[PDB]
């Protein structure tokens, strides 16, 4: 059903690589930090 | 005299693995301490190379030359003088003998006539070629001339030239390095595309010594060469042998530290083409014209317009032979991509004697007085008699003739005249009388009248070029479909490439093309059958190189971007823009990840620091 | 980006004519590894 | 375009389309710089 | 300004010693210009700046 | 070219050499520029 963004931008050379780092490692840094602090 | 004799073993290709052979100076240019590149007709390394072997036994078989060759002998006591190249070595085209003497060589391209063996009773019963012919280029010089010697001659024929790339290297195949030198440049250009090595055979019948040799060929290969302090070559790294040496070429270097790299793109390279176009639906007939019971009159010709149909010139050379179709500004197969406005066809009849009367400029009785055609016709024209049918037995006084007219006349008109003509001084009043004429007359055919007399039907088909959209120009065809495949299309005219698959969107009516917010089609409507499909062209995708250092080790591990790798290219031979290192799947672990997936790493569930980042939350490095 | 294919599809007679232009797709991509290593760099830096 | 005409002037449509879309890409890769650069202003701050 | 064999040039020209090969016509540099030429009626190799 | 064609036309050949010969200095200008700005940002810093 349809076509993202993604894949259109994709099929005339333009490609989005993902992040490295994490939502939930984020969220395990910022919950470490606040348990520390 | 030419001897007969039937010693011959023979042997399947033998193969080595080609380390560092093949390599020459590819200009006359010095440099020291710097590290170059090039790209030409190279030998590739690691190749499998044939082995030929010749020792009673005796072997002189015809071998190609498609591009070089690569000519290593082991060989002593001077069991060859010299050699020939050509096109065919026979007696009716030019060829070469390059002869090397006992102290010269001798060249001459020109035409010779061949036995199948050259010797002398050392070449001067000169049985190469058993009649002397002219030759015309000559050259006479000074001589030229455990495995100690290692004759490496590299044969390239290009720019009009013999590049004898010659090298006697004083030496399977050694491990290492060594570089070959041009020795003689000579503009013979022909075309030269058989050769067959010539030797020395000196009697004890007759007797043969033991050699071996090789052969090679070069293909378009980039290389890279490296230079010491001097101008020596010392070593060389190939561009498309393995990823590591395609991250070597990259990166302009000869060691890679520990890293990630990005070596090229990939694509799939779609196959075949489809050609959808709706159906054809419009005919205009040419039976009513070429099979009309009645013809139209010699002056009352029909001059028919053509127009609402379609143009089956395919069904136009369908007809028995005596077609004289010596058209004007077309040809016969191209007919049926053209379009006109107007087809003013003229049909009428004339005795097949005078056939080539009508034409642009011709003369005679019809040409000058009945019927002059323009000298700037485009069209083609069809003739056929009608003997069988329009002469009938008791006397066909019905049909008439018509013979004379006042004048010339114009292009391209319709002449009925009947009138009296005024012949002499006195008047005629419009009655035969004194100098008076009328110039009607009947067939009168009765089934004896001769062969020029004879009808012959003839029609031009006068394609009266002018503008319209003109829908008779032509039968257009079609093909079959196929779904689920990378495919190149053209839907009545909209080209392009993809994968078409089924859908659920809802179109109007009257929409054939359909739009995204990006500005590109999405969906096609096929003409054949009302359906919907979806386009999705084919996938791609960015290739990254993952190594430790170069130091460490040597092993690799290959990425690919953004591809189900249920869909990698298995690949049969090419089907993958990735420079084809396809590896084993299930012994290499291959593994589905979130920025493509995997090859040539292993999995485990342990966890440790991150040395180098992959994406995604993964990581890898080289232990165990 | 990729160069290539964006400034002409698939059209193999118009590669022929690129490579008259000299070296100027290398930078584009080196710029744009620059920019992409940037951004995560930021980021390990600004939250380890 | 390609198949209308001769490739002594489709060439020059050809060179005269591809000087246009290589400047539209310049422009775009130079505004990514200029945008990249003050996000990383914006980082050192908030990492400070 | 010289002009050796259509190869033409500015400077100061004086001997040097690089072990050129008979094959070897003449010398490039690094950043691909002419360096060094041989007299084609005396034959010696030449420095060029 | 200027030995075996004429001026009315090398000028059209030279003129584009000289454009690209001015985006590239100007690309180099720009990179020139944008590293100024970073390395002005270190050298306050290591100032502060």
């Amino acid at each position: 059903a349809a076509r993202d963004l993604i894949c259109a931008q994709k099929f005339n050379g333009l490609t989005v690589l993902p992040p490295l780092l994490t939502d939930e490692m984020i969220a395990q840094y910022t919950s470490a930090l606040l348990a520390g602090t | 005299q030419c001897v007969n004799l039937t010693t011959r073993t023979q042997l399947p290709p033998a193969y080595t693995n080609s380390f560092t052979r093949g390599v020459y100076y590819p200009d006359k240019v010095f440099r020291s301490s710097v590290l170059h590149s090039t790209q030409d007709l190279f030998l590739p390394f690691f190749s499998n190379v044939t082995w030929f072997h010749a020792i009673k036994r005796f072997d002189n078989p015809v071998l190609p030359f498609n591009d070089g060759v690569y000519f290593a002998s082991t060989e002593k006591s001077n069991i060859i003088r010299g050699w020939i190249f050509g096109t065919t070595l026979d007696s009716k085209t030019q060829s070469l003998l390059i002869v090397n003497n006992a102290t010269n060589v001798v060249i001459k391209v020109c035409e010779f006539q061949f036995c199948n063996d050259p010797f002398l009773g050392m070449e001067s019963e000169f049985r190469v070629y058993s009649s002397a012919n002219n030759c015309t280029f000559e050259y006479v010089s000074q001589p030229f001339l455990n495995f100690k010697n290692l004759r490496e001659f590299v044969f390239k024929n290009i720019d009009g030239y013999f590049k004898i790339y010659s090298k006697h290297t004083p030496i399977d195949l050694p491990q290492g390095f060594s570089a070959l030198e041009p020795l003689v440049d000579l503009p013979i250009g022909i075309n030269i595309t058989r050769f067959q090595t010539l030797l020395a055979l000196h009697r004890s019948g007759w007797t043969a010594g033991a050699a071996a040799y090789y052969v090679g060929y070069l293909q378009p290969r980039t290389f890279l060469l490296k230079y010491n302090e001097n101008g020596t070559i010392t070593d060389a790294v190939d561009c498309a042998l393995d990823p590591l040496s395609e991250t070597k070429c990259t990166l302009k270097s000869f060691t890679v530290e520990k890293g990630i790299y990005q070596t090229s793109n990939f694509r799939v390279q779609p196959t075949e083409s489809i050609v959808r176009f709706p159906n054809i639906t419009n005919l205009c007939p040419f039976g009513e014209v070429f099979n009309a019971t009645r013809f139209a009159s010699v002056y009352a010709w029909n001059r028919k317009r053509i127009s609402n149909c379609v143009a089956d010139y395919s069904v136009l050379y369908n007809s028995a032979s005596f077609s004289t179709f010596k058209c004007y500004g077309v040809s016969p197969t191209k007919l049926n991509d053209l379009c006109f406005t107007n087809v003013y066809a003229d049909s009428f009849v004339i005795r097949g004697d005078e056939v080539r009367q009508i034409a642009p400029g011709q003369t005679g009785k019809i040409a000058d007085y009945n019927y002059k055609l323009p000298d700037d016709f485009t069209g083609c024209v069809i003739a056929w008699n009608s003997n069988n049918l329009d002469s009938k037995v008791g006397g066909n006084y019905n049909y008439l003739f018509r013979l004379f007219r006042k004048s010339n006349l114009k292009p391209f008109e319709r002449d009925i005249s009947t009138e009296i003509y005024q012949a002499g001084s006195t008047p005629c009043n419009g009655v035969e009388g004194f100098n008076c004429y009328f110039p009607l007359q009947s067939y009168g055919f009765q089934p004896t009248n001769g062969v020029g007399y004879q009808p012959y039907r003839v029609v031009v088909l006068s394609f009266e070029l002018l503008h319209a959209p003109a829908t008779v120009c032509g039968p257009k065809k079609s093909t079959n479909l196929v779904k689920n495949k990378c495919v190149n299309f053209n839907f009545n005219g909209l080209t392009g490439t993809g994968v078409l698959t089924e859908s659920n969107k809802k179109f109007l009516p009257f929409q054939q093309f359909g739009r995204d917010i990006a500005d590109t089609t999405d969906a096609v409507r096929d003409p054949q059958t009302l359906e919907i499909l979806d386009i999705t062209p084919c996938s791609f995708g960015g290739v990254s190189v993952i190594t430790p250092g170069t130091n460490t080790s040597n092993q690799v591990a290959v990425l690919y971007q953004g591809v189900n790798c249920t869909e990698v290219p298995v690949a049969i031979h090419a089907d993958q823009l990735t420079p084809t290192w396809r590896v084993y799947s299930t012994g290499s672990n291959v593994f589905q990840t979130r920025a493509g997936c995997l090859i040539g790493a292993e999995h485990v569930n342990n966890s440790y620091e991150c040395d180098i980042p992959i994406g995604a939350g993964i990581c890898a490095s080289y232990q165990t | 980006v990729d160069c290539t294919m964006y400034i002409c599809g698939d059209s193999t007679e118009c590669s022929n004519l690129l490579l008259q232009y000299g070296s100027f797709c290398t930078q584009l991509n080196r710029a744009l590894t620059g920019i992409a290593v940037e951004q995560d760099k930021n980021t390990q830096e600004v939250f380890a | 375009i390609l198949s209308r005409l001769d490739p002594p002037e489709a060439e020059v449509q050809i060179d005269r389309l591809i000087t246009g879309r290589l400047q539209s890409l310049q422009t775009y890769v130079t505004q990514q710089l200029i945008r990249a650069a003050e996000i990383r202003a914006s980082a050192n701050l908030a990492a400070t």
